[PDB]
């Protein structure tokens, strides 16, 4: 369907070793969105085209409120673009970073949202995202919760079914993917209790700067509890950062089904959270469509500037 | 608080 001169080009929203996230505006529609421009040499020269490929199909075979939507996805002679929503809420990275601890009513919130958006990745697209983080978690205009960065997934993995792939962000990564074992899809609440511990307690739960020291915390150290969280939250941390998987809270055949029964979850009506009638605790402020306070100014004050990808081309529908 | 961090598959 669509090339390079079907967008206006505005903000660049952030950039990386890959290549740049753009907001841009559809011509024909004066609809805005994100255009995600990765460079085919450096995909290539890192290999990265699998993961590529596999954001892509993810992103296409994917639909549910709490996912990043797909639009266009084509590519040209050196580049390989992606058209996706804009969520103009920034990452969750980008708030944390500024308000240092969101109350546990926001915590919760924000974690029922991942919990359904995952749930679905597991019950019904059979995928485990591996990637759970503060900077793949953005909020969309309405302040709900969108994941990104479909690269690292694993298609095609059942209940128990166990994966090999040393993948994910070391701050992040699990016990048994550290301990160099075969694992299951529990390392996705394993990182959701890294990203509740953040956004409760104002801090990862192991940090070092050097890898080794940082996962031999990960792999030693039991979880510090500030005293200000109460006994519920407390609690689902503790169970989501059970080191062994098999005892994790999510662990077992039920997976997703045991997080949502646990008491911090008690308020919330699961099939409220997916309908989106749930008051949002944060609505992104912004005076317009191009209003991009919520990315790095960094990133925005910046001025616009080999092989085929097989089967990549994509226009949604419905 | 933390620096970006980076995702990283071997
Ligand atoms: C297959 C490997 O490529 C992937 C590796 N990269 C990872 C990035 O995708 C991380 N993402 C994490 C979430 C936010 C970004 C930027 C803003 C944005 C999206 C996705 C959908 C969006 N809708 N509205 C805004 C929006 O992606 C960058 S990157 O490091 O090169 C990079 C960085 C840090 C920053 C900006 C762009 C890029 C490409």
């Amino acid at each position: 369907r669509v090339t390079m001169n079907e967008f206006e080009y505005l903000k660049l929203l952030g950039k990386g070793t890959f290549g740049k996230v753009i907001l841009v505006k559809e011509k024909a529609t004066g609809r805005y969105y994100a255009m995600k421009i990765l460079k085919k040499e450096v995909i290539v020269a890192k290999d990265e085209v699998a993961h590529t490929l596999t954001e892509n199909r993810v992103l296409q075979n994917s639909r549910h409120p709490f996912l990043t939507a797909l639009k266009y996805s084509f590519q040209t002679h050196d580049r390989l673009c992606f058209v996706m929503e804009y969520a103009n809420g920034g990452e969750l990275f980008f708030h944390l970073s500024r308000e240092r601890v969101f109350s546990e009513d926001r915590a919760r919130f924000y974690g029922a949202e991942i919990v359904s958006a995952l749930d679905y990745l597991h019950s019904e697209k059979n995928v485990v995202y591996r990637d759970l983080k503060l900077e793949n978690l953005m909020l969309d205009k309405d302040g709900h919760i969108k994941i990104t960065d479909f690269g690292l997934c694993k298609e095609g993995i059942k209940d128990g079914a166990t994966m090999k792939t040393f993948c994910g962000t070391p701050e992040y990564l699990a016990p048994e993917v550290l301990e160099d074992n075969d694992y299951g899809r529990a390392v996705d609440w394993w990182g959701l209790g890294v990203v509740m511990y953040e956004m409760m307690c104002g801090r990862l739960p192991f940090y070092n700067q050097d890898h080794e020291k940082l996962f031999e915390l990960i792999l030693m150290e039991e979880i510090r509890f500030p005293r200000t969280l109460g006994p519920e939250a407390k609690s689902l941390l503790s169970g989501l950062l059970k080191k062994d998987p098999k005892q994790r809270l999510g662990g077992g055949s039920e997976d997703a089904k045991e997080i949502m029964q646990h008491r911090f979850f008690a308020g919330i009506v699961w099939q409220h959270v997916y309908e989106k009638k749930l008051s949002p605790p944060f609505k992104p402020q912004v005076t317009s469509e191009t209003d991009t306070r919520y990315f790095d100014e960094e990133f925005t004050a910046q001025m616009i500037t080999r092989p085929h990808f097989p089967q990549f081309d994509y226009s949604a529908s419905s | 608080g933390r620096p970006r961090t980076t995702s990283f598959a071997e």
